């Protein structure tokens, strides 16, 4: 089966180089073009960034002309993108897609790959500030309860209440870019009135890149 | 370096048919890189490699697209690839699920069969993908070896 | 009233405050508007009348602009 | 180049109706369109290619249709899991160019909840370090239209102020908001009644909820 | 340009005449930001000169 694997995640300053590859494997890497695209968070992809691999010959935008420079190679099967002069708006995610046609003919995309997340920004740490259980807005039977973290740009992580014991009210705000540059992320949980101080409710921090496990209670 | 010069001085094309651009900007455009293609055609299969047109060649054998920039070159060869006693030397695919894609290859000898459970090619219902054409040279205009 | 159309990006102001042929040979090289003047009585009214009237410099003001056109000649006459 | 414009970019129907996407160009173009469906948080996917024949592993539920500068997807039964924003691309012929267009969000139709309000207000651990901020739950909505405004004494409040919206929910098909208003340390001890605002078309009133310190 | 000479100007670059948008496909902004930072080499340094 036609599979495209991608590297991981990779940071990188306002102002260096990036080399992103697009592993290819399971069909004849000879005759096949290859694009890339990159859907910005809330905006779109719109480029074509056609390479030819078997000969010499690149295609890019209107927009990326001298930032961007592409590569192939027909022994590793595998092309290397090289974008420059890194941009505040072009972290994202990028995909690398085959074709639906050869090499002479030219056809909308049907293999995907499976993202590389790209951010440009400096880096920080998270910290953990419960919230204040207010029981006078207890109206409904239930209560609710939260795990507001503070400012931190990097967030490879995910969020559960009790080593997820407790899966009732485990939805989770995705995060936003804050006038710092920084990203907060918010999680609650509505938990009924009378399991107000019997039962326990601590989240859990899983940031690997910091090596840092908090666990507040409530 | 290209000329463009060794088809536009002989008239021995049977049907010089350019699509996509003209034949005139072909000398001024670069071009970065060139595919040629080498296939005999059962004389009335010319009309059928057509960026629209169908048929029996042009559906699973050799797809063209419909956006396709280029020159059909065809040629007859009743004098260089004929023979009086027979040229059972090329074969052509009929049988086969789907039409293909374009600049396909199908290169196979498995039995043809409608559902799966592979067949062998001794059988009632099961029988060969493949047909020799058959250029003979006593024979009219229509059935003569054309190279496209 | 071309004067008060529009000020968006203003630069080098430079106001010097204190029949008839006033001449003016205006020439723009290396970024320097060179301006010459020079007067003579005259009384004919077909052409410019013959002569040779050496002009004098009197401005010299660069602006490093380069000027391709003139026009706006006064009116109401 | 050849700008795509999608003049609905929504459309919220039930499972079991046919899809009105559309995917309009801007000059008069060939048949050269074709859609594609992105899962949230997963690959993008083909749907129908050359706007007149189907792709492969594509069930036969779809059936897209155009010719020119009127284009149409028309899927005869809707799955739960076929609910993602679709993109339709427009290529060119001669300088091998690719555009795309804005995509159209395809919402799982529900009945208007009423969105619980509950604010949170800061403990003392976030006043040792500045930055003070509140959050104002709302959650359990529909409809996508939601106006958290702050309340300092009796006024108006933006520009500190950012939401984040959740996805849909697959069991009970509700959202979820959360508005944060960045201050500072010593700005919060100059006022005393906080109050969110909520604006949602289900509540008849305006629910105003405030806690006094 | 010749020497000592200014040209500011904001319009729409083009090979030919045609004044276009700046939405276009030929057509592109004639500026372009310079992009100073202070975690580069020494040549992509700002120098008031």
């Amino acid at each position: 089966q036609v599979q495209l694997v991608q590297s991981g995640a990779e940071v990188k300053k306002p102002g260096a180089s990036v080399k992103v590859s697009c592993k290819t494997s399971g069909y004849t890497f000879t005759d096949h073009y290859m694009y890339w695209v990159r859907q910005a968070p809330g905006q779109g992809l719109e480029w074509m960034g056609v390479i030819n691999p078997d000969a010499g010959s690149v295609t890019y935008a209107q927009k990326f002309q001298g930032r961007v420079t592409m590569t192939s190679d027909t022994s590793t099967s595998t092309v290397y993108m090289e974008l420059s002069s890194l941009r505040s708006e072009d972290t994202a995610v990028y995909y690398c897609a085959r074709d639906l046609f050869f090499i002479p003919a030219a056809n909308s995309f049907d293999y995907w790959g499976q993202g590389t997340l790209v951010t440009v920004s400096s880096t920080k740490g998270p910290s953990v500030f419960p919230l204040a259980p207010s029981s006078k807005s207890t109206s409904g039977g239930t209560a609710a309860l939260g795990c507001l973290v503070k400012d931190y740009f990097p967030e490879p992580v995910t969020v559960s209440w009790n080593s997820g014991a407790l899966t009732s009210g485990v939805h989770t705000f995705p995060a936003v870019l804050q006038s710092s540059g920084l990203y907060s992320l918010s999680s609650v949980v509505t938990v009924p009135s009378s399991s107000l101080g019997t039962q326990t409710y601590i989240c859990n921090v899983n940031h690997k890149p910091s090596n840092t496990k908090v666990d507040k209670k409530v | 370096v290209a000329d463009y010069s060794v088809l536009y001085n002989s008239t021995f094309f049977s049907t010089f048919k350019c699509y996509g651009v003209s034949a005139t900007k072909l000398n001024d455009l670069c071009f970065s890189n060139v595919y040629a293609d080498s296939f005999v055609v059962k004389g009335d299969d010319v009309r059928q490699i057509a960026p629209g047109q169908t048929g029996v060649i042009a559906d699973y054998n050799y797809k063209l697209p419909d956006d396709f920039m280029g020159c059909v070159l065809a040629w007859n060869t009743r004098n260089i690839d004929a023979t009086s006693t027979g040229n059972y030397n090329y074969k052509y695919r009929y049988l086969r699920h789907g039409k293909l894609r374009p600049f396909e290859r199908d290169i196979s000898n498995v039995p043809f069969s409608p559902d799966g459970k592979p067949c062998t090619p001794p059988a009632l219902n099961c029988y060969w993908p493949l047909n020799d054409y058959g250029f003979y040279t006593t024979t009219g205009i229509g059935y003569q070896p054309y190279r496209v | 009233t071309m004067i008060f159309d529009n000020a968006f990006n203003c630069t080098f102001e430079y106001i010097s405050d204190a029949k008839h042929l006033r001449e003016f040979v205006f020439k723009n090289k290396d970024g320097f508007l060179y301006v010459y003047k020079g007067y003579q009585p005259i009384d004919v009214v077909r052409d410019l009348p013959s002569g040779f009237n050496t002009l004098k410099p009197i401005f010299k003001l660069p602006l490093g602009i380069n000027i391709t056109n003139f026009r706006a000649i006064l009116t109401a006459f | 180049e050849i700008v795509l414009t999608q003049s609905p970019a929504t459309l919220s129907l039930s499972p079991g109706e046919r899809a009105t996407l559309s995917c309009r160009a801007s000059q008069s173009v060939s048949s050269y369109l074709a859609w594609y469906q992105q899962k949230p948080g997963q690959a993008p996917r083909l749907l129908i290619y050359d706007a007149t024949n189907r792709a492969t592993g594509i069930p036969a539920r779809f059936s897209g249709s155009g010719s020119g500068t009127d284009f149409t997807l028309t899927i005869s039964s809707l799955e739960p899991e076929d609910f993602a924003v679709y993109y339709c691309q427009h290529r060119s012929n001669w300088p091998r160019m690719f555009t795309f267009g804005q995509g159209t969000k395809l919402e799982i139709k529900r009945t208007v909840a009423a969105p619980s309000v509950f604010i949170f207000p800061p403990s003392d651990e976030q006043l040792k370090s500045g930055t003070a901020s509140v959050v104002c739950l709302l959650n359990n909505f529909y409809p996508r239209e939601a106006k958290v405004q702050w309340k300092v004494d009796n006024a108006l409040q933006s520009g500190n102020s950012q939401e984040s919206v959740t996805e849909q929910d697959s069991k009970d098909s509700t959202y979820s908001l959360s508005s944060t208003l960045t201050l500072s340390k010593a700005d919060y001890e100059k006022h005393k009644v906080y109050a969110c605002e909520v604006t949602h078309q289900g509540l008849s009133s305006p629910v105003t909820k405030s806690f006094n310190r």
